[PDB]
């Protein structure tokens, strides 16, 4: 089940994890093997798999027109990297003891958690608002001055 | 493993589920159309009408090889996931270089300014090297051309056309 | 115009991949020939010194097979990796196996055979 | 955890900061579990000194939520730990502390930010309007690591002379 999340907090959906066009990825419904408390968490978790997929579907896109889009989503792919790297990790350390819960993976991606939120709003400001040109080298830097270290 | 399957695949070769839980086949398209081009491409520029056509072809073969260099060298055997995400950023820039192509097309100098107009296009963004590269060897044999008599603004246009045939008429004298 | 068996019972995964190198054996096998005939004397002045300067070539693709077996032996050498190794190869053999069939086909000798290297990386 | 669901629902930086360090040490505890006995009465007396830590930020918190404008927001919450300080005045102490730092970081830049690049409360009240003179003068010249500096005379003005040299 381990591997099973880790390939749908990357972006690929299966049985355990429906995807839905609308609300996003959460957990189908309560499953026996494993606890009926769980069932929150991973839905916690899945609020982190959404942003990705929903980054990663537009970056694809590249949906509007201009360069200073393309290589918007361009540099918006280098600031994502660190969260698949941090996500290869994750198998490595499960591949050595078997002892590790949801718990551990859940604690892992920490970072990632309270930062694609603050990111997930300027994506949505340019796709509803038309923001051709260069006028995005400013709506990035209005949302550039946030108090977030990360950000 | 199928690791070795689905690495094979940028290289053209058929694999046993690929042929000319269970939501990996939509994770597989997404690397597996990126293999489509591939062979979309040397079933286009596999010759060795037109000079410069030919550089320009001659051009693409010194990239794809880079492509089958990259392959086959990092992983011998990495995760599932590495795979998709590791090529993106690349796998992406394949699927940008068909709609150059057309997998009609100009010839002649028709061909050498059409690509030009794809810098300035898209100049700033991560498709700068890769077209000048070609563009840089693209014009490789038209200089020459232009190397024996010695859109754009016509105050030049007629006056390369007798700057060379001075050059052509002093060679029989 | 060499024809050439693999296998009845072999990978489809490598068959395809076999007859995209064999196209430089076949375009060496009629080089090969080549140098071995138009070096007997009632052929001129020229489709001699023809066959000399078109045997260093010949040399130089030998050290290249010699290099390849002598990474074999490591297991360095995956068929993948052949492939690409042999690129320069499939280019010059595949230029000298035109000439030397261009220049039997009409049989010249003299300067006949000193026009066509003219019209002809 | 109710102080800790609500915590997740909802600066913060320094909070999450706290909740990674924390998280490790419950965290190491479940490898002693499935690899010596355990039972409930040695599990919670072991964490004693977390239960307690956690009980002070319900209540540093819970004025950090019962509040709309922006600098209203602010103020009162940056305000309120500098008093939760003085009341506390050791482990406890190390918290708000590190606590404190990661939450004042905003405006130490600005105001260094406003000084090279150009309903109140009396703690600085007999210097305020040098800071006012100051501060203004300052964003007119630009058109044409203090806490550093209090801290160190501990061990052994700042505001003035810096002032001296804008107005001169």
């Amino acid at each position: 089940m381990i591997h099973e999340l880790l390939l749908a907090l990357s972006g690929y959906p299966g049985s355990i994890f429906t995807w839905n066009k609308r609300s996003g990825l959460q957990v189908s419904q309560d499953f026996p093997f494993l606890h009926p408390s769980e069932t929150s968490v991973l839905n916690r978790l899945c609020r982190l798999g959404t942003d990705y997929i929903r980054f990663t579907e537009f970056i694809e896109q590249y949906t509007l027109h201009g360069i200073y889009l393309r290589a918007f989503c361009t540099g918006l792919d280098s600031v994502l990297q660190p969260y698949r790297q941090a996500l290869l990790d994750l198998e490595q350390e499960f591949l050595g003891d078997p002892h590790l819960s949801i718990s551990h993976v859940n604690y892992f991606l920490d970072q990632f958690q309270l930062l694609f939120p603050s990111v997930m709003v300027v994506v949505e400001q340019i796709k509803s608002q038309k923001i051709h040109g260069c006028q995005i080298l400013e709506t990035v830097y209005k949302h550039s001055c946030g108090g977030l270290p990360p950000v | 493993e199928l690791v070795k399957d689905v690495l094979n695949v940028l290289i053209g070769v058929v694999s046993a589920t690929f042929s000319l839980p269970e939501s990996i086949s939509s994770l597989l398209s997404e690397v597996a159309e990126y293999g489509t081009c591939y062979t979309r491409l040397s079933h286009f520029s596999l010759q060795p009408k037109g000079l410069v056509f030919q550089a320009f072809t001659s051009g693409l073969r010194r990239y794809l090889q880079y492509y089958r260099a990259c392959v086959l060298s990092t992983p011998p055997t990495l995760s599932l996931l590495t795979i998709g995400f590791l090529f993106k950023k690349l796998g992406r820039q394949l699927r940008y270089l068909a709609e150059l192509c057309g997998v009609a097309f100009p010839t002649g100098v028709k061909l050498l300014s059409y690509l030009y107009q794809e810098a300035l296009h898209n100049c700033s963004n991560e498709h700068y090297p890769v077209l000048l590269s070609l563009l840089k060897t693209s014009c490789e044999p038209y200089t020459r051309f232009i190397h024996d008599w010695v859109v754009f603004l016509k105050h030049i246009a007629h006056d390369i056309y007798v700057c060379g045939k001075t050059i052509n008429l002093l060679k029989l004298c | 115009s060499r024809t050439f068996l693999v296998d009845p019972n072999l990978d489809l995964s490598i068959r395809e991949l076999v007859h995209r190198i064999l196209p430089v054996a076949a375009s060496y096998s009629a080089v090969t020939r080549f140098i071995e005939e138009k070096s007997s004397f009632e052929y001129g002045q020229v489709n001699h010194a023809l066959a000399a300067a078109m045997r260093t070539l010949v040399k130089e693709h030998l050290i290249l097979v010699s290099q390849l077996e002598q990474l074999h032996r490591q297991g360095l050498l995956s068929l993948q990796k052949l492939w690409f190794y042999i690129q320069p190869a499939m280019r010059t053999m595949d230029i000298l196996a035109s000439l030397a069939t261009s220049v039997d086909k009409g049989e010249c000798l003299g300067g006949s055979t000193l026009s066509l290297l003219h019209d002809r990386q | 955890g109710q102080v800790v669901f609500r915590l997740q629902e909802f600066f913060m930086w320094a909070l999450y900061k706290y909740f990674i360090s924390f998280k490790e040490e419950l965290a190491e505890i479940e490898k002693c579990i499935i690899n010596t006995t355990i039972t409930l009465a040695i599990v919670v007396d072991k964490l004693a000194p977390r239960l307690s830590q956690l009980k002070v930020l319900h209540k540093v918190f819970s004025t950090g939520v019962a509040e709309t404008r922006n600098v209203v927001r602010a103020s009162h919450l940056l305000n309120t730990l500098y008093k939760a300080i003085l009341e506390y005045d050791e482990q406890t102490v190390s918290l708000l502390f590190s606590l404190w730092v990661e939450t004042v970081r905003p405006y130490l830049q600005t105001v260094d930010e406003w000084i090279v690049h150009g309903t109140m409360v009396s703690f600085l009240k007999p210097v305020l309007k040098q800071i006012i003179m100051a501060g203004k003068s300052m964003q007119l010249l630009k058109n044409l690591e203090l806490d550093d500096v209090h801290d160190p005379l501990l061990a052994i003005p700042h505001i003035d002379k810096q002032y001296l040299d804008c107005c001169g």
